[PDB]
């Protein structure tokens, strides 16, 4: 359902937004996910951790 | 997505299939009536003929 719903909207078209996150670190990274030699993650995504 | 997409497809068929046996019933039945008619005058000359 996932696939097929961004499938046919047919735009990856992405504003970003601020959340209020208070009281996390945010931009969270791994070393499963390298982009550039150093880890990173899903662009779109916020790993937020303690 | 997934389930709505299959009730929409099922209705898609099903409308191309009764507009195209629409449109085919009325195109034979038509001809058909026009050669018809055709033929009784024909039959009329030629009984009137013999």
């Amino acid at each position: 359902s996932l696939r097929s719903l961004v499938a046919s909207s047919g735009t990856l078209e992405f504003n970003n937004e601020s959340f209020n996150w208070t009281g996390v670190t945010q931009n969270g990274t791994s070393s499963a996910c390298i982009r550039r030699s150093n880890n990173s993650f899903f662009s779109r995504l916020n790993w937020l951790t303690h | 997505g997934r389930i709505q997409d299959l009730e929409k497809y099922v209705e898609d068929t099903k409308i191309d299939l009764w507009s195209y046996n629409a449109e085919l019933l009325v195109a034979l039945e038509n001809q058909h009536t026009i050669d018809l008619t055709d033929s009784e005058m024909n039959k009329l000359f030629e009984k009137t003929k013999k």
